[PDB]
């Protein structure tokens, strides 16, 4: 068997060469992707076998650096991730081929042999170890908005893990690959609209826990600047690093994307009070129902579908609606105007047994029925409107002026109504309690025409008794009526 | 031949030096060029290379996980750095001289035959028992104490890099109330504290200053915080492990933060004011309230409780509030009678719990707040009892316009005396005890002495109070339903006691003063305070 006994420097040349990251080399002549060390190399010493082992442990480093190598290739020759990302790469190769193109400075011009090289070049192949796992999750993968979150996750796991030198190259590289988010999330912010290419971002007009504990005030700070035209965020990053890590040391970072949120969240509902005013729209609202009403309602008493409304503009319908500009649109929404109309319908009920009960003046004995009633109702008018429409109104007002958000301000609204419809029982349990209460007021329907007497008295006592004996399994508010 | 052998040393096995999976490194066979007799030196030379194969793959192949895994093989390269510099060093003398022989290389090496063959044991009792976690940090210090000079050189280093990891974590947790933890290796994990991880020089009494220092961090959500981390930086820096200095760091975190705690515990969330509310409802402080509450919530108890008792007290307590003149809306709500049923004299099932405010969520748990309701249990009872009794004296005098009727006060007053200033003893264990737990407060800038103060001061009320005491507890209650019956007869009539009345009468006394006497036994530590006022006027020294 022939062989071609090679001498010994030329070796070291050789691994300087492959390491650098070049193809074509009379050594480690790669066949299909895989570099892999000749078979007729020998040295006057070494056996001819060691070669072949000491070799190989180089070639597998030499993978590490093919491999990237032809990565960096297939980008050169809009995804904007990617770039960032082979560019934080290809910054690495420029400050580590420095050290080795000066190795072989010393080669030309100290004897030097393969011992010694390879302990020379330790915190070299420690740090390129690391890559060999780190792309490795980045090149085992189709759509361009999972290949660019999977992959800038694996950064801000693999640095967990390792929580020193090491550290600062993954810091580094990771800087370097979340430029673009950093990027478009402040473009967002300042600019009002979303600059995205390919629909890289995570938000398509499958997500990195990376910015996830603050992501809730990027999107409501996005939306809401978007609203607002229609009427260097990496560059304080890096600063930080100069005046624990990732951890602790990232959550110095949403200062600059919270107090930029809080004024432009604090400008929208600023600029919302005048000018597309809503505290005067809102008031309004629950003004014009729930005095101006007292007449309007009295002419009912004594039908057409244009009559009222010349009435209004001076037995269970009369929908009532409101028109709403689109500026405030977005809060009185749709289903919200039925739920302002389902109120205002049993209200008036309630005011019409209350005014026919009043606005009058065993011959006497109807008056011991009267006030046996009149007063039942009375009871019933004072505990809706007072305690239920008056205090949690009383209490809206006090938080709507600290609006500081256009999604807690629907909140804050609809924490108003779904609960205003609950203590005011028309939701459910209906056919169980509020029946009760609807048959019983056919009893003010019945008595007031009439102006079968000892007939009524038997049915008051009983329904009466009945409403108690069952309100009776009092949820707790409604011992505030249960007095009588 | 010589960097032939040189490279088999480095990890790099040839033909001439063969290598098997299950011996280890050696020479082939027999060699025309080398003397027959070195093949024996270099066979012992090999025992060196096996070593650094098998520390370098597992070093590689990191195998089992954990930080403190990762460290141990992250300072296991450093101890071995010499072994490649001094391998190094041989080429370059057999570079220059062209006549050395392989002897001289056992003379370099001499030392490392001693090193490596004990630091492998080391690694072949974590292969093989599967340490994991801070156990290592033990494992590693049991072979420290060795004799070896070398050996006790080598393993203090691994144990001084790999204490950077605990002094990370430890740091970490002290100051930012978060334990930086993914696999369970600290020794914590409403936290707790670990012992079968635990190491094995630490104490434990250091290791419960911990558990508190940071707890009261995480639950809490300047100067203070860089100054210390210095000080926990500096000891990564000691080559040796100093308990001694341990303490010294940790101690003055540990008063730091109690001394901070304490100045919020009873300042600005005034835990005097709360106490006075706890002493006047808990432990019947505001008696005047009680028997009122008792005049109108009675009858609607000693019927068995049923599903809505639990609101018609509520309101009772309510109504009693307002009966006394007292009027605020704050505490008020706060207090919620509660009605043990379905899990029977309904008095037995009373009890009073307190939604306790977020600043002293750590002080009043669930524990201590039970035990103070088991007093306020049996405080009710006595009161109650005594409330009762009095109001049949109200009668006796009140039915002055019989022979044997005149036995009733002779029964009665007997029955007052013991009950009474049973009644005693109580208004001066209460205002005696809680006489110290307030002054325990106002003494001691540190709030850990207000956990252990107060701890104490319960405690005494169950053991002071003979709640705890079996036999005397379990003989006075026998007195307690006793003047129930008795009462009872006497308000479940107006006449003589003639229709068998007497001659239920005549039962009690032969019990009662058999009950009376028997207590007497057991008095003859703390019932000398009781007992004295019983026998001021000697009656029982006749009995």
């Amino acid at each position: 068997d022939d062989r071609v006994l090679v001498t010994e420097t030329q070796v070291i040349r050789e691994t300087l060469w492959l390491l650098s990251g070049v193809k074509k080399l009379f050594i480690f002549q790669l066949i299909d992707g895989k570099v892999t060390v000749r078979n007729n190399i020998i040295v006057t010493h070494l056996t001819h076998s060691c070669l072949r082992s000491v070799l190989e442990q180089i070639a597998a480093y030499g993978q590490v650096v093919f491999r990237l190598q032809e990565f960096i290739d297939e980008v050169m020759g809009p995804f904007r991730t990617y770039q960032a990302f082979m560019w934080a790469l290809y910054k690495y190769f420029i400050s580590f081929k420095e050290e080795l193109a000066e190795i072989e400075k010393c080669i030309i011009n100290t004897t030097i042999t393969l011992a010694i090289v390879v302990d020379k070049l330790a915190p070299r192949l420690s740090q390129l170890k690391v890559l060999h796992k780190v792309f490795s999750t980045g090149v085992a993968e189709t759509r361009n908005v999972v290949r660019a979150s999977h992959l800038l996750n694996t950064l801000y796991k693999a640095i967990l893990e390792y929580d020193e030198q090491t550290v600062s190259l993954l810091f580094s590289l990771w800087v370097e690959t979340v430029r673009p988010y950093l990027q478009t999330v402040d473009e967002w912010i300042v600019h009002g609209h979303l600059w995205d290419g390919a629909r890289e971002f995570i938000i398509q007009r499958t997500m990195v826990s990376f910015l996830k504990p603050v992501l809730k005030q990027i999107i409501m700070a996005g939306k809401s600047m978007q609203l607002l035209k229609n009427l260097e965020l990496d560059d304080v990053h890096d600063p930080l690093l100069a005046i624990t890590f990732e951890l602790t040391l990232r959550s110095c970072l949403y200062p600059h994307i919270d107090k930029q949120y809080l004024d432009c969240c604090g400008n929208l509902m600023q600029t919302l009070k005048k000018d597309y005013r809503l505290v005067e729209y809102l008031q309004a609202m629950r003004n014009f129902f729930l005095d101006t009403m007292y007449d309007f309602y009295t002419s009912i008493f004594d039908q057409n579908v244009s009559f009222l409304n010349v009435q209004l503009q001076e037995l269970d319908g009369l929908t009532l609606s409101y028109k709403v500009p689109w500026p405030v649109d977005i809060v009185i929404s749709l289903e919200c105007q039925k739920i302002y109309n389902q109120v205002f319908l049993l209200l008036l009920q309630i005011k019409w047994a209350k005014y026919s009960l009043d606005v009058l003046l065993q011959i006497h004995r109807m008056f011991l029925l009267r006030v046996k009633l009149m007063h039942f109702v009375n009871s019933l008018h004072n505990y809706i409107m007072t305690r239920i429409l008056h205090s949690t109104g009383l209490e809206f007002q006090h938080q709507v002026e600290e609006a500081k958000d256009l999604d807690q301000l629907i909140k804050i609204h609809y924490r108003y109504l779904s609960t205003i419809h609950d203590r005011c029982l028309l939701r459910e349990k209906v056919s169980f309690v509020k029946e009760a209460i609807m048959k019983v007021l056919n009893l003010a329907l019945m008595f007031a025409d009439g102006w079968s007497i000892e007939k009524m008295e038997s049915d008051f006592k009983n329904c009466h008794m009945f409403l108690v004996t069952i309100l009776n399994k009092a949820f707790p508010h409604l011992e505030s009526l249960a007095l009588s | 031949m010589i960097h032939e052998l040189l490279l088999a040393l480095s990890g790099y096995p040839g033909s001439i030096f063969t290598w098997n999976k299950r011996s280890g490194l050696q020479v082939s066979q027999d060699f025309p060029f080398l003397h027959p007799s070195e093949t024996s030196v270099l066979n012992r030379l090999c025992r060196l290379g096996t070593d650094y194969i098998r520390f370098t793959e597992f070093i590689e192949q990191y195998t089992l996980h954990g930080i403190y895994l990762r460290a141990f093989c992250t300072g296991l390269d450093s101890v071995l750095q010499p072994y490649r510099q001094a391998l190094l060093d041989l080429e370059q003398e057999f570079l220059g001289d062209p006549h050395l022989s392989i002897s001289h290389v056992n003379y370099f090496l001499d030392q490392f035959q001693l090193l490596f063959p004990s630091v492998m044991v080391v690694v072949e009792q974590i292969k093989s028992q599967k340490i994991h976690g801070c156990q290592i940090l033990e494992t590693v210090y049991k072979h420290s104490c060795g004799g070896l000079p070398p050996v006790r050189s080598a393993l203090e280093k691994i144990l001084a890099v790999c204490h950077g990891v605990m002094y990370k974590q430890l740091s970490a947790w002290m100051l930012h109330g978060l334990l930086l933890d993914q696999h369970e290796e600290f020794f914590i994990k409403q936290f707790s504290l670990r012992v079968e991880i635990l190491p094995s020089y630490i104490p434990v009494r250091v290791a419960e200053k911990i558990l508190f220092v940071g707890e009261s961090v995480q639950m809490f959500e300047k100067n203070q915080e860089d100054t210390f981390a210095a000080e926990l930086h500096r000891l990564k820096q000691q080559p040796l492990f100093s308990l001694v200095d341990f303490e010294q760091v940790v101690d003055r975190i540990r008063s730091t933060v109690a001394e901070h705690l304490w100045k919020l515990m009873v300042e600005e969330s005034d835990l005097l004011g709360q106490l006075k509310i706890i002493k006047d409802f808990y432990l019947l402080g505001r008696g005047e309230l009680f028997q009122a509450f008792i005049d109108t919530a009675q009858h609607m108890l000693k019927t068995p409780p049923t599903a809505v008792t639990e609101h018609d007290v509520n309101v009772a307590f309510q109504q009693s509030a307002h009966k006394v003149l007292l009027d605020d809306d704050n505490l008020l709500p706060l207090l919620h009678l509660t009605i043990e049923y379905h899990g029977a004299s309904g008095w037995a099932a009373l009890g009073l719990s307190y939604k306790v405010q977020w600043p002293l969520h750590i002080l009043f748990t669930p524990a201590v707040l039970e035990k103070y309701n088991v007093v306020f249990k049996y405080l009710l009872s006595v009161r109650r009892v005594q409330a009762e009794l009095q109001h049949c004296w109200a009668l006796q005098m009140q039915r002055k316009h019989q022979t044997d009727a005149i036995k009733w006060r002779l029964r009665n007053h007997m029955a007052f005396l013991v009950d009474n200033l049973q009644y005693y003893l109580q208004v001066d264990v209460l205002e005696s005890q809680f006489s110290q737990l307030l002054h325990q407060i106002n003494s001691t800038r540190d709030f850990e002495s207000i956990r252990l103060a107060h701890d104490h001061f319960l405690s005494n009320l169950l053991a002071q109070s003979f709640i705890l005491l079996k036999p005397v507890f379990h003989c006075l209650n026998e007195i307690l339903d006793l003047c129930h019956s008795f009462c009872s007869l006497v308000s479940q009539n107006l006449g003589p006691l003639d229709e068998r009345g007497a001659a239920q009468l005549s039962i009690l006394v032969k019990g009662f003063s058999r009950q009376s006497s028997l207590l007497f036994k057991i008095l003859s530590n703390s019932d000398l305070a009781q007992l004295l006022l019983r026998l001021d006027y000697n009656k029982y020294y006749t009995q």
